[PDB]
RNA sequence: AAACUUUCAGCAACGGAUCUCUUGGCUCUCGCAUCGAUGAAGAACGCAGCGAAAUGCGAUACGUAAUGUGAAUUG
RNA sequence: GCGAAACCACAGCCUGGGGGGCCAGGCAAAAUCAGC
RNA sequence: UUGAGAAGCUCAGACGAGUAGGCAGGCGUGGAGGUUUGUGACGAAGCCUUGGGCGUGAGCCUGGGUCGAACAGCCUCUAGUGCAGAUCUUGGUGGAAGUAGC
RNA sequence: AAGAGCAUAGCUGUUGGGACCCGAAAGAUGGUGAACCAUCUAGUAGCUGGUUC
RNA sequence: UUUCAAUGGCCCGUCUAACACGGACCAAGGAGUCUAGCAUCUAUGCGAGUGUUUGGGUGAUGAAAACCCAUCCGCGA
RNA sequence: AGCUAAAUAUUGGCGAGAGACCGAUAGCGAACAAGUAGAGUGAUCGAAAGAUGAAAAGAACUUUGAAAAGAGAGUUAAAUAGUACGUGAAAUUGCUGAAAGGGAAGCAUUGGAAAUCAGUCUUACCUGGGUGAGAUCAGUAGUCUCUCGAGACUAUGCA
């Protein structure tokens, strides 16, 4: 259980403050997991997800699909993966939602910002 | 400590009980009746006897008053043998001196327990149907693609564009029989 | 109850608005819940009323069951599921385990939304990392053995419930509650009750030979038609 | 939009601009198509309509009709040649029940009898078991045994196997209909029917089209002018016996289109599972099981 | 003992045929201006102690056996000494599954289930 | 669309609807109930007989104050009229009607009228929803003869 | 509901969120040294004074004190 | 007999109950003391790339600077 | 062509007897319109 | 001879309208604690049914169809807990009628 | 004339509060416009209707 | 179940024989509830006693819970 | 003549944690655009209105039609989810099927005719010999947990 008086345990105000979270908030609800082999040579659990990160699809119906992310879509709450497109009527190709909980980060695009959160959390590079 | 063990369990609440509405039955796995009965209930009647098949074999299980207090080893064990007058001569062998009302029951369900497995064996050698369930997503799935499969095949359109090229085509004798005088002409204008 | 600010119509007041001075507590006397913690302690060493209360301790090998001293100091859960599994209270655990379901209605709409059983109860002496060892595995409770509480010695009013005793506050019983001629020693004017039967059990004293002496011919069972 | 009110007032007024500019495209379109309908040919050699039919998936078991050497010398001189080849045998079909079945199982197995003639009926009586008829109805010169079994007063499901040692194939029949219940029937004669069966690309539609073959005598009488349907279509084998008269029809281009009046039955099967051997549920070998989830697709046939 | 029913038509509220607001499950009437109150000849009957059935065969189907709600499979456990006095009636949201197995042990114990066909099609 | 009849099956039919249609619904349901059964072209030549006033369709149901005519004793009702916006609105229907089949490619010169629907509609005066089913007469093919 | 709170919630700024109420964490010593250093933090004000030699309060206490063993 | 009316059933309409939810309410509790002539609360008008009973903002106008996070926005 | 509303226990034949309904009688055919 | 839920079991007689009123036992609805090693995407609740079953009755159990995420039995606690009616409140829909009428 | 009471809970009753629901002209206070508007007010029954297994 | 036959069957509630008054129908809402005081009966705890909760102490695991209790005091004797 | 903390009050202001509360006619008038729309010259009065789907994949394309739409199609696991969108009750309306109707139906009781439903009846039961299998059998050897023997076993024979 939880034994603060200053965290929140009512559907109401979790609720609420989930949904209604602005921008920034709604990065590091989108983190990923790791993939078994960067989770020992990073020692980091999860990182947020960046745009141009190496992914793999755990779940879903798009069952192991790899790819890049295209656009990470924070407002609602979804990745957009490279060329994992469902079909349009009219002709034309179709983006598909897949969620940010559910891919498996195989290879970060490293940058000077990313290191400087690498080395400090638990790990290195 | 055992109309203490009924005036509480037995009238107030017990979490074996099943509120029937002719009966009560106790869902207690060392009862020998199946009811909530005082002269049954395996707790407050604190020296008992019941009988329950384990893994083909049936047993016998006892309680005292003296290992009450010691639930792990609070029942003690006798296997049955095959001979259904034998096991009835120990049944009474080990509960000797016991109430008559005790010893009548396990005799009960050892010819309750024993029709159980000459049954479910007979039942388990003949050939029977497959109990298959049946699945309310896929049975609605089947009649909503069945009217869109049906009506996609113009069913009745489809036999005779054929059904005219089996003539046309000639797998007849040149003047059928299936055929009136006058269109066949028309196959020869054809 | 509702704010402050005709029943029939529609956007009109509720009949007789529900008000917050309604009775919400209770008075009890001190000597009826004396009585109470009384009683449900010593249903909790009958290995019977704790079966019947819903609990899996069929292996369990005593009742009352009483651990040593060393369980004080129990640092992590993963030493205190060691002890429940060698006991084989364990049993009691999955119960809980196994037996978490969303609430039937809209108490989930409300802050509870999984109802479940309740484990054995930890009765300790000394905080010297018991409470933290046990207070994360389903359904177990621990109390100090000082201000024991009803609500988790009879839960839903069903007496019987699966007491685990340390020995250091099962030395204390005998100054918290005394005895039936004496002072419990934790409790100033307090002695224990005593029935109205001295005998324990009504159907083996009828059954004696101090009643089946004296008593009249016995007539037969159910009479014929 | 979190509103309701605004959210069909902005969509109605979204809907009546979508359904304004489609005319705008179509107006104009529809100028330059009198004055030149040679753009109208390329459009409508474009645009087709496209269908579940044409938007398949690509499934390289599509037996092409150019006749490969390699399937021919398979299908005639397997166990369904004495019905192929110059032998010709007549096959006598053995209809049995589900054991203990009950009225409404039995007026539809002689509807079935209908269609079937060379075809016995002999109810199930007792304890018997489908392996041990099959070897006691080949020593009596039978070919194919077909089983009706219902449940709860309806029939669901219909095996038929091929003796001695012949494919066993477990269809279940729906969307049932009898004879009596269908508008504008007709009466059946004893004029042995005539065969149709359509649209079984797959190479298991060529295995389980023969066994349909199968249960027909091999060259009908015609003076009956009655037809029998197998057609597969989306994985459903529909049923469908006719009784047709040719007569002039001036929108089919050969001008003589016939007139089909149904007799009745009017079921409808699926695939379930196909046995080489004898049909034992629980002690055979799987040629095909029919798999509940990879049917999802509508784009995916395997009939 | 043969079963047997003092009455076979239940009984239906007053005017709660004519009405659709009133409905079919019976409501004494309250007022002494009633024609049913006073219990005048050619008015519908009431529910009365008159039509109790008998102490011995009442909850009976009119098979003899009395009803039991099985809902999972440790349920029909305890109609193992019961089998020639009662039914084992399977709960209505049993699963498709857990209800095919109940019937595959009840029939060992001899117990009649009453509705072991629901959702079960047989091959 | 899911339709109310158990005819206009694929095989020899075809239909079409019309929702929201801003008529009456005691005044198109009387002409309904009198073009229902009939072939198509005949329905055709009998309406435009109601556009000029050459013949009227009784009046059976909603027959509130409809003055006697004498050409409702045709199929012996007392009482007709000559509604002429009712029936321009089955006219566009029955087009629809037509160049349905015209796209199926059926046969044109054996269509019946099989069924015929009118019903209500959210109300705004009393607007109606129409659904109209036209079929092949379905022909019967002669017995062969004896077995 | 009111006026003033309808404003924030249908805005789109956070409020102004403030966590600060825990319980339990009595007032550490300040004030003295030594007090600071045999202070235990989670036992109450009067077994803190009467353990470390001191009283809370010179004249009578208006209540059972406690009784442990 | 057909129609009409009534009754039953099936289907299609109407209609929005029931069921399930819930960024809302209502109630209790806890911490805190902070508007204005240095121009408050309120009003009007404007400002968005495409905005329309809404929000933010003041011609530096759906905001700049400074810090922090760290690569988005979205129709 | 558009198109209400009031009103609405269920209703609708007469004679006599204790009113539309009860008792005993006269009788009784659809579906409608105009005076009344 | 087992019929000890001694709150059970059993034997025998008489009795049976019922107003104001008095007494007793139960049925059902929303939430709360305990319990069913409880039911549920192989379909929970609901809803419909010319299906079956129980109870004297309030009611409950169930088959079929529909449907799509939760829900119930038992022992207690609790109440904003039961509708035919109030020229009842809100909503929806009828006959009068395609009449009155423009 | 060798004390029987105190405390808690439940039931029914009784008074007092809005007091089973609804209906019954009033007056006051403060305003708007040249009577109306809120508020006390949940004004007033001896009484009229209704009051749910 | 639908319907047929035979026989019976004055429309419901409020009123005070008929009436009158309410009723077009369907759905959801909708009426002896909360609190204080007094009295009776019953239950329980203690008993010439009885009553912890104004407060104080305590409560690391909802710490508004539970638990403990000084000095008065109320009712009775 | 004057000052002064703390204990105390707090339906407002800035936050916070809860609840045996209401669950879209309820709970604030206001879960949504809400003191908004709208009404009054004015003070003031003041509503109705939540839910497609997992993902809009929100229906390409062909054709009829001036339009609206309709039909073929197509996406979906579901269109029995098409923005008149979760489930979709009753009144109430139209069609189809079967009935009934001589200036009243309605219901109750006993049965005819039509339709239809259920019942375990499916099979089970019980009795000898012979053949094979072993186990609770061995004029048998071992292990472990409990308490000499009670169960669980592993061998080997199956007398």
């Amino acid at each position: 259980m939880k034994f603060s008086r200053d965290v929140t345990s009512s559907r109401r105000k979790q609720r609420k403050a989930h949904f209604g979270a602005p921008s920034s908030v709604r990065r590091v609800l989108m983190s990923a997991p790791l993939s078994k082999e960067l989770r020992e040579q990073y020692k980091i659990r999860s990182l947020p997800v960046r745009r141009d990160d190496q992914i793999t699809v755990i779940r879903g119906s798009n069952k192991g699909r790899e790819g890049k992310i295209t656009s990470v879509y924070r407002k609602k709450f979804l990745l957009l993966i490279e060329r994992v497109t469902r079909e349009k009527a009219n002709g034309a190709s179709a983006p598909v939602g897949i969620d940010a909980s559910k891919v498996v980060i195989t290879k970060l695009h490293l940058d000077k910002d990313r290191k400087d959160l690498i080395v400090r959390k638990g790990g290195k590079v | 400590q055992d109309e203490v063990i009924w005036q509480v369990v037995g009238h107030e609440f017990c979490s074996y009980r099943i509120k029937g509405e002719a009966q009560n039955f106790c869902r207690n796995e060392y009862n020998v009746t199946g009811l909530c009965n005082r002269q049954s209930c395996p707790l407050a009647n604190s020296r008992y006897a019941t009988v329950r098949e384990d893994n083909g074999k049936l047993y016998l299980y006892m309680k005292t008053i003296e290992r009450a207090h010691f639930p792990s080893k609070l029942w003690q064990r006798i296997k049955l043998s095959k001979n259904y007058a034998k096991a009835l001569e120990q049944i009474d062998q080990q509960l000797l001196y016991w109430p008559g009302r005790q010893i009548h029951r396990c005799k009960q369900r050892l010819t309750r327990l024993t029709q159980y497995l000459l049954k479910a064996r007979r039942l388990a050698l003949k050939h029977q149907p497959a109990l298959i369930p049946i699945k309310p997503k896929q049975a609605h799935r089947e009649a909503s693609r069945e009217r869109k499969a049906l009506i996609a095949a113009k069913l009745e359109k489809n036999i005779e564009k054929e059904l005219v090229k089996r003539l046309k085509s000639g797998v007849y004798g040149d003047q059928p029989l299936n055929v009136n005088e006058e269109i066949w002409n028309k196959v020869l204008a054809a | 109850a509702v704010s402050e600010k005709g029943n029939m119509c529609r956007s009109g007041r509720m009949f007789a608005p529900t008000k917050t001075w309604r009775k919400w507590h209770v008075k009890v006397n001190q000597n009826e819940k004396r009585y109470a913690i009384a009683s449900a302690v010593a249903a909790s060493g009958v290995p019977s009323l704790l079966l019947a209360r819903g609990h899996r301790i069929e292996e369990i090998p005593e009742v009352p069951l009483v651990v040593d001293d060393a369980v004080q100091s129990f640092q992590k859960t993963k030493e205190a599921v060691a002890l429940l599994k060698e006991i084989k209270a364990y049993r009691d655990v999955i119960k809980v385990a196994n037996s978490r379901k969303l609430r039937a209605g809209k108490g989930k709409l409300r802050n509870r939304r999984h109802v479940q059983r309740r484990g054995p109860l930890v009765v300790f002496n000394e905080d010297t990392g018991i409470v933290k060892a046990f207070r994360n595995i389903p359904g177990v409770e621990i109390v100090n053995v000082r201000r024991l509480n009803l609500l988790q010695l009879a839960p839903g009013g069903h007496l019987g419930r699966f007491v685990i005793w340390t020995k250091s506050a099962f030395g204390l019983l005998d100054s918290v509650f005394g005895s039936t001629t004496e002072v419990a020693q934790l409790k100033k004017n307090y002695f224990l009750p005593e029935n109205i039967i001295s005998n324990a059990d009504v159907t083996r004293l009828i059954n004696s030979d101090e009643i089946q002496s004296i008593v009249k011919a016995a007539g037969p069972s159910r009479v014929k038609r | 939009i979190k509103n309701k009110i605004v959210r069909q007032q902005q969509y109605m007024k979204a809907l009546h601009q979508k359904n304004k500019d489609k005319l705008e495209r179509r107006k104009e379109r529809a100028k330059e198509e009198e004055k030149d309908p040679e753009k109208k040919r390329l459009r409508l050699s474009e645009n087709i309509p496209a269908t579940i039919e044409s938007k398949r998936v690509y499934d390289e078991t599509i037996i092409e009709d150019k006749p490969d050497e390699e399937l021919q010398a398979e299908l005639k001189d397997d166990e369904f040649s004495a019905y192929f080849s110059e032998e010709r045998k007549v096959p006598k079909l053995l209809v049995t029940t589900s054991k203990r079945a009950s009225r409404k199982c039995y007026d539809f197995a002689s509807e079935l009898l209908d269609c079937f003639p060379n075809a016995e009926f002999r109810k199930r009586t007792g304890d018997i078991e489908v392996h041990e008829i099959a070897e006691a109805a080949a020593k009596r010169g039978y070919t194919d045994l077909l089983v009706l079994n219902e449940d709860r007063k309806k029939t669901n499901a219909l095996t038929l196997v091929h003796l001695p040692n012949g494919p066993s194939f477990y269809f279940t029949l729906s969307n049932l209909q009898t004879a009596k219940e269908i508008s504008n029937h007709g009466r059946s004669t004893g004029h042995i029917p005539e065969l149709i069966i359509n649209n079984f690309s797959t190479r298991l539609g060529m295995t389980v089209a023969r066994a349909f073959q199968s249960l027909f005598i091999q060259t009908p009488q015609i003076q009956g002018r009655q037809v029998v349907t197998i057609h597969c279509q989306r994985d459903f084998l529909f049923f469908r016996r006719h009784r047709y008269a040719f007569r002039e029809k001036s929108n089919m281009p050969d001008g003589i289109g016939t007139g089909l009046q149904e007799l009745g039955p009017r079921f409808t099967m699926r695939l379930r599972m196909v046995q080489k051997g004898v049909w034992d549920r629980k002690e055979g070998e799987v040629f095909f099981e029919s798999n509940a989830g990879e049917e999802s697709d509508r784009r995916k046939f395997w009939l | 003992v043969n079963i047997i029913k003092k009455r076979t038509k239940p009984f239906k509220r007053h005017q709660s045929d004519r009405f659709k607001r009133v409905g079919e499950s019976w409501r004494k009437p309250r007022g002494i201006d009633s024609c049913v109150r006073r219990r005048f000849r050619g008015t519908i009957s009431m529910p009365k102690i008159g039509y109790g059935n008998n102490k011995k065969t009442r909850y009976c189907m009119p098979n003899g056996l009395k009803a039991f709600l099985v809902r999972n499979v440790s349920d029909v456990e305890l109609l193992l000494m019961h089998n020639k006095t009662y039914a084992a009636e399977i709960a209505g949201n049993v699963s498709a599954r857990k209800r095919v197995e109940i019937v595959e042990k009840a029939r060992a114990l001899g117990v009649k289930v009453t509705n072991a066909g629901a959702k079960v099609r047989s091959q | 669309v899911r339709y109310s009849a158990s005819p206009a099956l694929e095989t020899k039919c075809a239909k079409a609807r019309g929702a929201y249609l801003r008529t009456h619904f005691k005044n198109s349901r009387e002409v309904a109930f009198t073009i229902n059964g009939m072939s198509l072209k005949k329905a055709f030549i009998f309406l435009d007989n109601v556009k000029e006033h050459k013949q009227a369709v009784p009046f059976r149901r909603f027959n509130g104050g409809v003055g006697r005519t004498a050409q409702g004793k045709e199929f012996g009702v007392t009482q007709a009229r000559w509604p002429v916006k009712s029936v321009k609105f089955f006219y566009d229907l029955l087009k629809n009607a037509e160049a349905n089949a015209e796209a199926k490619g059926l046969d044109m010169d054996k269509l019946i009228i099989k069924h015929v629907q009118v019903n209500a509609a959210p109300k705004q005066s009393s607007p109606s929803h129409i659904e109209i089913i036209v079929a092949e007469e379905e022909e019967a093919v002669p017995k062969a003869n004896d077995t | 509901a009111n006026p003033r709170q309808r404003n924030k919630q249908r805005s789109g700024k956070p409020r102004l969120t403030r966590r600060n109420a825990n319980k339990k964490a009595k007032a550490k010593i300040y004030g003295n040294f030594v007090i600071q250093q045999n202070w235990d933090k989670h036992a109450t004000l009067r077994q803190n004074y009467a353990r470390l030699g001191l009283l809370a309060t010179p004249n009578y206490v208006t209540g059972g004190v406690e009784k442990l063993y």
